[PDB]
C-alpha cells in the first residue's frame, strides 16, 4: 500500500474531447466487381443407395463458395417414418484439393454440427431442405438440397480460387447410405417398391472482374480454414445395475477451436437419446402401441435430458484435468448456451477451446499436435428406468436414465481445427499434415 | 530487487480550443513546456517563477517531503483586483486572510472549484474585464459551448 | 487446468497468436456525437377510413430522422382465425415523397413478402403481434396494431433521412387504405354489417443533433446510398389440370438491383400465397366435414408446404440469355433465403439474389438493369392436377404437381430492390438516377 | 375473467377484473459506470 | 465511490478542518509514568465505636502518599426493608481531617447526602448507594459491612495525593463521630429499637507506595498542593407559613475563593428528608394507602424529585450589598444550575448555585471570594405551606407558588461552601496557607 | 359525510430562448423581494 494512486476528482472532465464518429451517417464500402452463378455439375458414378459417386467443380467462374447437393426422395411409408433422410442419405461427403484431402463430413456429423450450431427459422428451414415436414405421405415427392459445410461453403470470405490452382483440380467425392430410414427402409425392414434417388451437385461460383481475377491468377493465397477431425468408438455401454465409465483416447492433432459428440444407435439415424412411452420419445409413445424399441423417427430428436446416457464428463490432457468434472447437462446445456448461443438436443456435447466456436475468427484453440495425452473421460448414467412407464421416466433422478438407452452403443467423436490452405504457382495444399 | 517510486505525478497537454492553448478544466494550468497540466491532485513545486517556487501561478504549498507533491493543485492567492484582495467571482475564498494562518493554510486561499483554467469576466473596471491576475481569452456569453471568458492561468 | 492449453504451444499457433494484433480481453470505444431521440406524432390530412387515401407531412422538429410507426386502431368483424395481419392488409400502400419527387413506395403485398423473406424468429412473431391478432381474439375485440415503415431511412441509423439540410423540402407520406380488411370490414367477398372504421396515427422517431453535427448537416453536400423499390403486378400464366403453363414476363427494372422477389397470389385473399388443401391449416375448416377449397383458413393463410405452392421452376434470362441454370421453385423458395438470409420463406414466395447478403445495407453485389436493355423473368407452373379436397391426393403427391386450387393463384407480383442515390444539396433533395 | 367471451373479445382501455392482483410495480434502469484497477486495488470511479 | 467518494469530496470549508493536518485520531501516544504500587491498609482506631461516640486513628505511614479512604461498618436491620435510608452515611456523623494539629477539612453525614446529591450520579450513585444502604429488600436482622468512601480531596485524585512522606514531623488523623442514632437500625423515628446491634468499625487507606527517585522528591521538596475545603454552618429555616410566603436573609460566614454554595432544607428528625410527607407513594410512610401518614417518611424512599415538596419559591446572593445575579426559582437551583454544571440529577429539596464554570471538577474555573467580600448573605423566598398533605388531589394538582402544610415540619438550613486553599509542605511539615 | 378535498398545486414555467437561460443559469441576481411579517393577539376585549 506504498504504491501510488490516484483521487480522481475530474479524471474524466480531464479525459474529455472532440466527437470521433457520427452515428447517423453512414459511408458504404466500395466493394469489387463480380457475378454469383449456380452452375450444375457433371457426378460420375451411379447414384443410388450405397453407390460412391464424384464430381470434379468444373472451371466456370474464378472462385467457388456455396454447394448444394440435390437429392429426390419418395416417402417409403407416411408422416412419422423419416428423419432428415436427405442428411441421412449423404453419408458423407469428401474434399480433395489437388489430390489431398482436405476435409470430409459425414450424415452424422451433418446432424450433429446441425444439432449443435444452427439454430431458430435456419434450423427449421434447413429441415424443410432435408426433410418431410408438413405430414405429407407415403409416395410423397420431394426435391431436397443439402449444403455443404466445408470452410468455402460458409463465407466469400474463404471463397477457394480455383482459378489460382491451374494446375489442381477440386473434386468432391460422396458416398450415399445404404438405407434411408422412412425412404428405403423402415429400421431394418426394406421397403417393396422404394424409387432411388436422383441426384444433383450444384456449385456457385463466382465471376471476378479484370483487376481481382487477375490477383487470385497470379499471386500465392493463404487462407485459414476449418477441418473436421473424427472417429467413431464403442461406448462403455452403462446397464441397470451400474455407472460405466470410459478413458477414451483422443486421436486429434492441430489447433482445435472444439470439441463435439454424441452417442448414438447406429440403427436408427440421428437417435441420440433413449426411447421411451412418453410423447415423441418412440413409435407410438403416450399409447398402449408404444414401443421403446423403435422411435418415433419423425420425433427422433429431443431436448429432454431424462433420455441422455452422459452423467458426466472431463477431458484430460497430458493426462490432466483440463477442467473440472462437470455433468453431461452442462455440456448439452451450458456450453452452448456460453459459446453458441442456440439449444442443444439431448444426447449431442460440446467442450469448446475457443471464446465463439460457431464463428469464423479464431478465438482460442487447444493445439492437440502438442498434446502428448487427450483423453476424453466418461461416466455414464445407470440405465434402471423403465421406459414403458411414463411415470418412471418423468419422475426419475439425475444420475439415472432409461433402460433402453444401453442401445446407444456408439459414439462420435468430431473436432474441428484451424489448418491453412495454401495456394501457389497453380498448385496448393494444406500447411500442415498434423 | 526493482528500485521503488514516488509520487510520480501525472501531467496531461494543453489542448487547442481555437486560437490559443489551453490548459484543459480538470487540469490546472501548470508551469509550462514539459510539464504544462497538473491532473492528479498534487504536484513538482515547478521551479520556474518570475525565478521561485510559488507554486507556481495555481497550486500552493502543503506540509510535505518528495517536491513531486508539495504544491495542491486548485489555489491561487488573494490576487489583488481593483480595489480590495477579493478572489475572482468564480473562486472561492477560503478565510484563510493571511494573519490568522500558518504559512501552508495561508497561502491555500481561493479553492478554485470547478475553474481551474477558465473563470468568469468581472464587474470591476465598470467594463466587464479579464480579472487583473488573468490572460484574456477571446470567449463571451454569447459563444456556446464555451462558458470561459477572458481567462487563463 | 487452462494452463495445461497455453503450454501447448508451437508452429500450428503462429498464424492464429503470433505476433497479436488484438486482444479479446480488452473492448475499445469510439466517441460518438451525442445526440438525442425523441417520438413525435404527425398529423393526418384526409378522411381516415377504409378506401381513402390519407396522408401527413413530417414536421422539422429534430434534425434526422429514421423509424416511422403507423398506429391503426381496427376492430375483429369475427372470430379467431378470420383475419390475418390486418393492419398490414389495410396498409394497401405507402408512397415516400421528397420535394414532390417519388422517392419510393411499398405495397402491403410487399410488406408480406418482406416479411416472408426478410424477418425471422422472434423478430417475425413479434412484427406479427403488432399487425394482427395472435392470443385467439374474438368477434369485437379491438386492438391498436403498429406497422412500421420499411423505407431505407426506417431500418438503420445510418440512413437518418436530413430533414435539417433539406430547407426547402417536405417530406411526405401518401397511405392508402384498403377498401376491405379481411375479418375486419369484409369476411371474403362479403361485407360485414357493423365494422368500425379504422383509427390512424403515425409517429416519427426524430433524432436531435448537438451543435456541430448540426452544423456539418447544415453546411456540407450530402449523398445517401439507399434502396428503392421497383414493382409491377402481372397476370400468372394460369397452370391447370392437364397442364404446365409457362411464361416469359419482361423484367421492367432498372438501377442496380441487390435482388428479385416474387410471389403468386389470389388477389380475393390477403396473403394467400399457395393453393388451398382439405389438409390443416390450408383452408377454411380444413381437416374436417366443413372444410372448403374456396377460402383460407386465414389465421393459417401462409403456410410451409410447397405441396400448395404453384410454381414448378424458374429462371432469370439478361438479353435473351441466362442468367443460371434452371432451378425449381423450392430452390427459390428454401435454397436462396437459407444462403442469402438465414430465415424461412414460406411456400409461394420466392427469392432470388444478385448479392451475397442482400439482407444488409452494404451493397454486395448486383445486377443492374439500366445496363440490361431486356430481362426476363422465365417461370414453369406445375401441373393442376391434386383434388385439394382430398387430404391424401395432397399430402402423398409428386414434384411436379399441385392442388387444382392452385389455378386460384392467378395474379404475379414481381418486385425488384434496387440502390439508388439521394443527393443533398442547397436546402433540396431528390434522387440521382430517374 | 372467468368469461373468455369477455376477456378474449375486448378493447383496448380495459383488461381482467383480476389485474388488480398485479400490485408490485418494478422498475430497472441500466447505465454506464467506469471501474478502475490500479497498483493492486479498485472499485468504481463515482 | 464507497468510503473514498467521500474523502475526495474536499473544498474550502475543509482547510479549516483538515488542511494542513497537525493531528491524527489513529495514533495514541501515553505517557510514560513513574513506578509504583498502591495498597489497602487498616488504621488502628482509638475509643469506643459504638453510637454516638467519637472515635479517632491517626494515619500510619505505611506508604508515601495517601489517596482513597474507605470507612466501613457494619450494622445490622432494626425492622424491615424500607426502614433505613443511606444509615451508614447516617451513621457517620461526621469526619475531620487534622494535619499537624491544623483542621484542613470537616464533612457532615449532611454533606455526604448532599455532596452525593449533587455530584455523584447514574451507576455510580446507584453503587454508592448499595455500598452505604440495604438496596435489595432486606429484612430485620439482616447483615451487610458499607463502606463509606471519604470525599476530601486527596480522595479524589492522585494528583492530590497526600505527601504523606514530605510530612515526616507532623502526623495526621482522622476524627470520626459516629451518631446517636441511625434510622431503621437503632431507632425507628423517636423510638429506640430494643436489641438493636452497636456497629463494628475500620478505617481502611490507600497509601501509594513510590520508587526511589520519586520517593526521594517528595521525601525532599517542598510542595504546594491546590485543594478543596468544605465550609458549612446550620441555621434555622424561616419556616414557611401555611398562611403565607416567608422570606430570610441569612448571613454567609464564609471565606476564600468559593467554587459553589449548596444547600438543602430539610427536617433533622429523618436523615435525607429535604422535602414535605405526603400521601402520594414517594412520599411518606404508607403512602398511597389507608394507613399512610404524613408525618413520617418511608425511610427507603425518602427522597424525591417532585419539586412540588420542597420549599425554597426563589433566592438569590447578594454580595456587599449587591444583587450578585437576579433572582431565581427554587427549581432553577434545583434542576437548572446542576444540569449547566454538574451533569447529574438533584433531588428536591437540595439546591446548588455555582461561580465556578466546571465545579464537579478539580481544575480551578472560575471562584468567588468571599474573603474580599465584607457581607455576603443569601437571600431566601419560601413557598406558602398551604396543600392538604394527605390529599393526593391537592399534593399533585398544586401551583408553582405552593407547598404541602407538612413542609413547614423541613425547619433546619444547611449552607455549605467548597473552596480552595492551599496545603503547604515543607521541611517534614504543613498546614493550609490561608487562615479565612 | 362531507368529502375530503381535492389537491392539486401548479406552477407556471417560464421557458427562456438561449441566451437567456444561459446568462441565468451563470450570473448571480439579486431582488428585492416582499414578505409578510404577521403578530397575532388578543384584542383588548371591547367592552359594552
Amino acid at each position: 500500500g506504498l504504491s501510488q494512486l490516484v483521487a480522481y476528482g475530474a479524471q474524466d472532465v480531464y479525459l474529455t474531447g472532440n466527437p470521433q464518429i457520427t452515428f447517423f451517417k453512414t459511408v458504404y464500402r466500395r466493394y469489387t466487381n463480380f457475378a454469383i452463378e449456380s452452375i450444375q455439375q457433371t457426378i460420375n458414378g451411379s447414384v443410388g443407395f450405397g453407390n460412391k459417386v464424384s464430381t470434379q467443380i468444373s472451371r466456370n467462374g474464378d472462385l467457388i463458395t456455396d454447394i448444394v447437393v440435390e437429392f429426390v426422395l419418395t416417402k417409403g411409408g407416411n408422416g412419422g417414418t423419416t428423419y432428415y433422410p436427405a442428411e441421412e442419405l449423404l453419408q458423407d461427403v469428401e474434399l480433395e484439393i489437388g489430390g489431398q484431402r482436405i476435409d470430409k463430413h459425414y450424415n452424422d456429423w451433418f446432424r450433429t454440427y446441425d444439432a449443435l450450431f444452427r439454430m431458430n427459422d435456419d434450423r427449421y428451414n434447413y429441415r424443410r431442405m432435408t426433410d418431410w415436414v408438413n405430414n405429407e405421405l407415403v409416395g410423397a415427392q420431394k426435391r431436397f438440397y443439402v449444403p455443404l459445410i466445408f470452410f468455402f461453403n460458409q463465407t466469400p470470405g474463404l471463397a477457394l480460387p480455383l482459378i489460382a490452382l491451374q494446375y489442381h483440380e477440386v473434386k468432391l467425392y460422396f458416398t450415399l447410405a445404404s438405407q434411408v430410414q422412412g425412404v428405403n427402409y423402415n429400421g431394418s425392414s426394406a421397403i417393396a417398391g422404394a424409387a432411388q434417388p436422383t441426384m444433383s451437385v450444384w456449385v456457385d461460383y463466382i465471376f471476378l472482374d479484370t483487376q481481382e481475377r487477375t490477383r487470385f491468377a497470379q499471386l500465392p493465397h493463404e487462407y485459414l480454414i476449418e477441418q473436421l477431425q473424427f472417429t467413431g468408438s464403442e461406448t462403455a455401454t452403462p446397464s441397470a445395475t451400474t455407472q460405466a465409465s470410459q478413458n477414451i483416447r483422443l486421436n486429434f492433432n492441430h489447433p482445435t477451436k472444439y470439441l463435439a459428440w454424441n452417442f448414438n444407435n447406429p440403427t436408427n439415424y440421428g437417435q441420440y437419446t433413449a426411447l421411451a412411452n412418453i410423447p415423441g420419445a418412440c413409435s407410438g409413445a403416450g399409447t398402449a402401441a408404444a414401443t421403446v424399441t423403435t422411435p418415433d423417427y419423425g420425433n427422433t430428436g429431443t431436448y429432454n435430458e431424462q433420455l441422455a446416457v452422459l452423467d458426466s464428463a472431463k477431458i484430460q490432457l497430458n493426462g490432466q484435468d483440463r477442467f473440472a468434472t462437470r455433468k453431461g447437462s452442462y455440456f448439452n446445456k451450458v456450453q452452448p448456451y456460453q459459446s453458441i448461443g442456440g439449444v442443444t438436443p439431448a444426447g449431442v456435447y460440446l467442450y469448446s477451446f475457443a471464446l465463439k466456436p460457431a464463428g469464423r475468427q479464431p478465438s482460442g484453440t487447444c493445439n492437440f499436435s502438442r498434446i502428448d495425452n487427450a483423453t476424453l473421460s466418461l461416466t455414464y448414467k445407470t440405465c434402471s428406468i423403465d421406459a414403458t412407464s411414463p411415470a418412471a421416466v418423468l419422475g426419475n433422478t439425475e444420475t439415472v436414465t432409461a433402460n433402453t438407452a444401453t442401445l446407444l452403443t456408439a459414439l462420435n467423436i468430431y473436432a474441428k481445427n484451424y489448418n491453412v490452405l495454401r495456394i501457389m504457382s497453380g498448385m496448393g495444399g494444406l500447411a500442415y499434415a498434423n | 530487487v526493482v528500485k521503488p517510486q514516488g509520487y510520480k505525478p501525472e501531467f496531461v497537454n494543453r489542448v487547442n480550443f481555437g486560437k490559443f492553448w489551453a490548459c484543459p478544466e480538470g487540469t490546472t494550468d501548470w508551469g509550462s513546456e514539459d510539464k504544462q497540466c497538473l491532473v492528479s491532485q498534487y504536484g513538482p513545486m515547478m521551479w520556474r517563477n518570475k525565478w521561485g517556487w510559488s507554486c507556481p501561478a495555481g497550486s500552493a504549498p502543503n506540509n510535505s517531503d518528495d517536491w513531486n507533491q508539495k504544491c495542491v493543485q486548485g489555489y491561487s492567492m488573494k490576487k489583488l483586483i481593483d480595489g480590495q484582495w477579493r478572489c475572482t467571482d468564480t473562486e472561492i475564498d477560503t478565510g484563510k486572510d493571511w494573519s490568522n494562518s500558518d504559512w501552508f493554510t495561508a497561502q491555500q486561499q481561493c479553492d478554485r472549484g470547478n475553474n481551474k483554467v477558465f473563470t468568469r469576466r468581472m464587474y470591476i473596471d465598470g467594463k466587464w474585464q479579464c480579472p487583473d491576475g488573468t490572460w484574456d481569452t477571446g470567449f463571451t456569453w454569447s459563444d456556446g459551448e464555451n462558458g470561459g471568458k477572458q481567462c487563463k492561468y
